[PDB]
Formats: C-alpha cells, structure tokens, sequence
C-alpha cells in the first residue's frame, strides 16, 4: 500500500511478491517488496497563486478532491 | 579466458594412528558421537584429541583370519577398505551397537587409558535431540552394565555449544546448528533449553550431497564414468555457497555475463545459436562445446546451479520434506512464542534476538552469515539490532561445550547421573537439567 | 541378542509407544516427542 500520513491518501500498488504462487494465473499485480525504510520523511514548497485557491473553493459543482 | 579442469580425487592418510599412554584415573573422558566426525580427547585439553569419521571396516584377509584394521583414519589409508567402510550411525540414531562397542574399544585404546574395572572415569556424551526412549534405554545399557561407568550425561551438542560460547549458563539466546543428517532451531530462554519450543528440520548435509549426487546424475545421464560420493562431498565442501537473495539470482544465473565468473567445470579422472541456447549454457557452460574431446565426455560442468544445493535449508519443498525453513521457523519463535506478538517484541525476544549463534558440520559453506542477517532483519521491527557469531570451526564446538560443563564444577554435578540412580529408578529416568533434553510429559 | 532393527521400525514403535501411554492417560499432552519438535509444514505458498 501507499499511506500519506498528514494528507491522508490510501494508494493500492498491488500484491506482494512473495505471495505469487498462491495460484498460477490470477489477476493480482504482484509488485515485489520495497526496498526501502518503511516511514519516509521529507520536507517540501508548495508554489501556489491566489488564483489557484480561488478557483479552488469556487465550483458550480463541487468534488474537485476526488 | 581458458578452460581450466579441476580433479576430484582424495589421496590417503599414511599416519593414521597416535596415542599416548599416561593418563589421569579422576579426569573423565569428553566425547562427541558425531555423525559425520568422531570427536574424543580429555578433560584438561582445550581442543578434542582425536578426530575420526566415526567409521569402521571389518577387513578380511586370507591366511591373517580375516579381521583387521578396524576403526580411524586406518580406513582412509586405502581406498578399498574406505570403500567398504560402513558408519554405524543411521538416521535417526545409529543401528548396531556392538559396532559402536568396537568404536568406543578403539578409542579407549586411543586415549590409552588402562583398564581399571569396566571404565574408572565419568563418560560425557553427547545425544540427538527428543531421543526414542529405547535409544536411550540401550545407551544405559551399553554404557554402565557393558562398561562399567561411574557417571554418564547426555544432552543436545549444540545447546552445549550455546553454553560454550555464552558460560554464564543463564544468558537468554537463539541457536541455530545444522548436522551432518537433521538441522534445527532451538530457542533458549535464561540459559534453559525450552524443547517445547524446539523444532527440527529432516534435511542436515547428507541429505544435501544426496541432493548433489541426483542433480548431477539427472543432468548427465550418459556420463561415462561413475563419480564417487566421496567425491561428491568434496565437490560440495569446495564449490558451494548461499545466496544473498534467491528470488532475483536465478533469473540472472544463466546470463551470458555472468557464466564467465559463476561457472567452474570439473574433470571426471579418465585413463540454433549457442548464445540463444540456454540447455547449451546449462550443460556445457561458457565455452563452446566439443563433442569429439574425451575431456568434454568427462567434463562436469556445474557452478551453473551451484546455489540450488545449499538453499534448500531456507525452503525445504525442494527438499520433498513439507516442512516450514528457517526463516518460518524464526518468524514463529521471534514474534509469536514467548509473550512476543507481531509489532511488540517481548524483552525475552529480543535478548535473544541480541545472541544469535550458528553451529555445526554444515555451517562451512560461505555466504550463510549475510543471508541469515538479511532474512532476520527482514521481519524484525526497525532498531532492533541484530547479532550473530560464528565460530573457527562451528562442528568442533560441542567437544568445548564438554570442556566448559566439566570446568564447572557446581554446574557438572547436576548433569551427572549415577550408577545407584540408574539402577534405583530404571532406564526410563532422566535428570531434566537445562542443559539437556527433558520429560516427554510434564 | 542384537539385531539391526529399521530406523523407521525404531520411529514406528516409538508412536505406538506414546500412542499407547496417551490411550492408558485419556481415558496428558506431549511436552516434548520426536512428533512434536517436528517443524510443521510452512503457511506462505
């Protein structure tokens, strides 16, 4: 999986490799494991305009989130 | 590059016999009734005395009544009697005991000890873990109404060698041996052996050259000459070792880079593009096949899987045998047994997470160190650190842990079992010390 | 008397031994037997 902790997003990359041989054939994306630390920390700069916001809170129909 | 050939013999010993005559009647005997090697000598010696590959010949010769040379390196001085040599020692537990009357005669021959009674010094013996009870039945037997005994204990040698390296005798650690015939796991709690918590796995090393001998036998079916399975053990000990990572190694095992350095070939003794063949790379390596050359008839090209033979410990279902490998076995004891759940390590768990000992006769092979380390780190929780050791020789260790038990003295009168306790209570007695096996109930 | 008797005969008679000590008991689990300190088979495929 893929969680952001302050945002909040849950991304499904896909199975584990070690679990390829349950079956098969199957539809399951086996992606292998991560390399890396699970926790991850880094600091970034969010360059925005006003306008960005404006048009972020002005919708004749909402939903612009999903 | 050239090809180069590598010969497969072993010559002979021709000094296989040494023994002193003085001795001392107080100071008891340390042994090792190893599978794959005998190991004997004294109390007082640091390092076993004689070293043997527990092995007898009952040699038969015309006209000298047809009984010589029996047990030592004496086999190993020719190669027909090493040929017809047969260890006693089955798989479980060995078969004929007279046999190993004739092995322990030998020995109390080699250490000189001159006959007073049936035995006037304490025997320290080693013993397979959850012995069948009418093993040790025989062994009581064989040991105080055919030799006479004062004292015989009995435990596990590699929860001896797990006291040999760590003497305080009440340190919390994971061991981990693997034998010449079974391999197992066994955890330690406070310096006690918790053999409910043990597991053990059927595949040890001669099940490992076996594996050896049917590849090699399957992958060349019309090889001329038949290779000797001492040979085999050679080839094994030589050009073996563990992968880091099995999962991303074999897609790159038969890659043209990579057969220049992985593949070794092996001479037997003797008196449709190549590129895009991949059974032209399995059979005959990185060179071009010659199929008139006697050489290449007796050319044993493997090292083109040489990582297969010893990854079956970590996955045994190459192995036949349905059981869970090592690291399934770590999982279990480390994060489930012992108070220890999945996220919260027990503090028991992670002491023994911090002593993490390997041992045994097929602890040799090279690479097992860095794939035991990644494997543990793998599952545990990040920061917790992670400590194995190995020794010079982890299959000479038992005979330490025999030297350390009879160090200490108020430590060795616990293990020490009597001839008046043996005959008051039975064969079916054993002391439940820590250092040892236990009571098949509670 | 000594004959050579089959490991897997030695591994037999030793089930019907705590077969028969678990029978005369029920009617006591194993703390620690051959059968026991046998790894199980694994989970993950």
């Amino acid at each position: 999986i893929y969680i952001e902790a302050n945002t909040g997003a849950v991304k499904r990359v896909g199975r584990s490799d070690a679990y390829a041989t349950e079956f098969d054939l199957e539809t399951e994306e086996y992606v292998p494991l991560p390399k890396g630390e699970v926790h991850k920390k880094k600091e970034i700069v969010q360059d925005v305009t006003l306008h960005d916001l404006d048009v972020a809170n002005a919708r004749p129909q909402g939903g612009q989130d999903v | 590059k050239a090809v180069v050939i590598d010969d497969p013999p072993l010559r002979q010993t021709p000094e296989p016999f040494d023994e002193q005559s003085a001795y001392n009647p107080q100071s008891p005997i340390a042994i090792d009734f190893g599978s794959s090697k005998l190991r004997a000598g004294f109390v007082n010696h640091a390092t076993p005395t004689h070293i043997f590959p527990n092995a007898l010949t009952k040699f038969r010769d015309r006209k000298l009544n047809k009984n010589f040379t029996f047990v030592g390196n004496d086999t190993l001085l020719d190669q027909a009697v090493r040929s017809q040599s047969r260890s006693p020692f089955d798989g479980p537990f060995v078969t004929n005991w007279n046999l190993t009357e004739e092995i322990l005669d030998y020995t109390f021959h080699h250490l000189g000890v001159v006959p007073d009674n049936g035995i006037p010094n304490p025997i320290l013996l080693t013993e397979r873990l959850a012995t069948v009870q009418s093993q040790r039945t025989n062994w009581y037997q064989i040991l105080f109404e055919t030799y006479n005994v004062p004292g015989v204990t009995f435990g596990i040698d590699s929860l001896f060698s797990f006291y040999n390296y760590n003497p305080s005798g009440n340190k919390t650690g994971l061991v981990i041996s693997c034998g010449h015939e079974d391999t197992n796991v066994i955890p330690v709690v406070d310096g006690a052996g918790i053999l409910t918590d043990a597991k053990r796995i059927n595949w040890g090393g001669h099940q490992a050259v076996d594996y050896l001998n049917d590849l090699m036998a399957l992958k060349y079916p019309y090889f001329p000459t038949k290779m000797s399975y001492l040979q085999y053990e050679t080839m094994y000990k030589d050009y073996c070792y563990v992968s880091r990572n099995y999962d991303e190694d074999i897609e790159k095992i038969l890659t043209l880079e990579n057969l220049d350095t992985n593949d070794v070939v092996v001479e037997a003794p003797f008196t449709y593009d190549w590129r895009n063949s991949i059974l032209h790379l399995f059979l005959r390596g990185p060179r071009p096949h010659d199929s008139e050359n006697i050489h290449e008839q007796h050319q044993m090209h493997l090292n083109v899987e040489r990582i297969r033979v010893p990854e079956v410990i970590f996955q045994p279902t190459m192995g036949g045998q349905d059981q869970a490998g090592i690291c399934e076995l770590s999982e279990t004891i480390l994060l489930k047994k012992f108070g220890s759940q999945p996220g919260k390590l027990s503090q028991t768990s992670i002491d023994m997470v911090n002593n993490v000992l390997i041992t045994g006769g097929n602890a040799k092979v090279p690479g097992l160190k860095e794939r035991i380390v990644k494997e543990f780190t793998g599952f545990l929780p990040t920061g917790t650190n992670i400590t194995v050791n190995m020794s010079s020789d982890p299959s000479l260790d038992a005979w330490k842990g025999m030297a350390a038990l009879a160090r200490n003295e108020e430590q060795y009168r616990k293990t020490v079992i009597s001839k008046k306790e043996y005959e008051e209570y039975g064969p079916e007695y054993i002391k439940e010390h820590k250092l040892g096996n236990t009571k098949y109930f509670e | 008397t000594r004959r050579h008797k089959s490991a897997r005969q030695l591994i037999s008679d030793e089930n019907k031994r705590i077969n028969a000590l678990l029978t005369k008991a029920n009617k006591l689990v194993p703390k620690a037997t051959y059968f026991s300190v046998e790894a199980p088979p694994s989970i993950r495929p």
